[PDB]
């Protein structure tokens, strides 16, 4: 069987305007390892992004971090997009400040 | 120290 | 408290394309120290952690070594189970697996393992006394049956009671400073409102090493389990972890909730009330 991915939208440390960053896309609970992770800046796409090494839970789903580095303010809004095969269509989690 | 035993099915 | 050394390796098939993929990785406690990935460039054994890079080139080259063996190995594993299954070649399959050892807060052993899964399900482990697997289905006893008549737990177990927590012991030592830390959380609570009835009370533990920990609420002392929200614990990229809990609680009634949270690093647990 395969299994959907959870997907968390978030920062490295709590978001202060002007102060430099980390933004973060956690994905985990999947199943196959395949899957395309992009970070979005106003719906266009991040350019520089890190990802972890590929690893698994003991109930042998799968987990990655995708992060890039980032200043935030006031205006810019920023999400996460996901495809899996799991997905019928990407979907997209968005950075709220308050989760 | 990854192990120096190969597992083959 | 108790260690723990563990590498997870996956392979996976890609027909059309590519040979098998395979990425190997080990961790000590909840930190990463080596990768391998046999799509990259290097074609190495890489340094994840501070306090691995202190190992000279015989350490690098064994280990280069041995991880591409695996690969090579998994690949050739990959094939003969699509025939135990009689599968065809146009499916990508994966294969799984995990093994390392524990030992206790004074040093000592505990406990060694290795796990295999196929396409994301059990395939054959190790049993506890390491000189005996399980299996899950039929084609895994053919599999058991392989070891039974070579003398493969031995082995195996040699590295396990042997190599395993030997080397644990040395990292666990070189790499104190991370290693042996505890991050207590840093804790506090935010407020939002759903309407004029309802609002969120949220509760947040931040920047906490090993990641191990428990958010509870309690409105009155009652363990509330209901309307709470309970996030997966998720990694901040930098070595720490981070975990919220919500409960929707209706105006005029906060003060009846309390966020109650324990970890290893905090010398007692700790109470929140907005």
């Amino acid at each position: 069987i395969q299994r959907t991915p959870k997907i968390q939208v978030y920062s490295r440390h709590p978001a202060e305007n002007g102060k430099s960053n980390f933004l973060n896309c956690y994905v985990s609970g999947f199943h196959p390892s395949d899957i395309e992770v992009d970070l979005l800046k106003n719906g266009e796409r991040i350019e520089k992004v890190e990802h972890s090494d590929l690893s698994f839970s003991k109930d042998w789903s799968f987990y990655l971090l995708y992060y890039t580095e980032f200043t935030p303010t006031e205006k810019d809004e920023y999400a996460c997009r996901v495809n899996h095969v799991t997905l019928s269509q990407p979907k997209i989690v968005k950075w709220d400040r308050d989760m | 120290c990854v192990a120096d035993y190969s597992v083959l099915y | 408290g108790s260690h723990s050394m563990r590498y997870f390796y996956t392979s996976v098939s890609r027909p059309g394309r590519g040979e098998p993929r395979f990425i190997a990785v080990g961790y000590v406690d909840d930190t990463q120290f080596v990768r391998f990935d046999s799509d990259a460039a290097s074609q190495r054994m890489e340094p994840r952690a501070p306090w691995i890079e202190q190992e000279g080139p015989e350490y690098w080259d064994r280990n280069t070594r041995n991880v591409k063996a695996h690969s090579q190995t998994d690949r050739a594993n990959l094939g003969t189970l699509r025939g135990y299954y009689n599968q065809s070649e146009d499916g990508s399959h994966t294969i799984q697996r995990m093994y390392g050892c524990d030992v206790g807060p004074d040093g000592r052993f505990l406990r060694g393992y290795q796990q295999d899964a196929y396409d994301g399900k059990d395939y054959i482990a190790l049993n506890e006394d390491l000189r005996s697997w399980t299996a899950a289905d039929m084609a895994a006893q053919i599999t058991q049956r392989k070891w039974e008549t070579a003398h493969e737990a031995e082995q195996w177990r040699a590295y396990l009671e042997g190599r395993c927590v030997e080397w644990l012991r040395r990292y666990l030592e070189n790499g104190k400073e991370t290693l042996q830390r505890t991050d207590a959380p840093k804790t506090h609570m935010t407020h939002h409102a759903v309407s004029d009835h309802e609002a969120t009370l949220r509760c947040w533990a931040l920047s906490f090493y090993p990641a191990e920990i428990t958010l509870t609420w309690q409105r009155d002392g009652e363990d509330q389990t209901q309307d709470t929200e309970l996030v997966e614990t998720r990694p901040a990229g930098d070595g720490t972890f981070q975990k919220w809990a919500s409960v929707v609680v209706p105006s005029g009634q906060e003060q009846r909730y309390t966020c109650h949270v324990q970890h290893e690093g905090l010398p007692k647990p700790l109470t929140l009330r907005w």
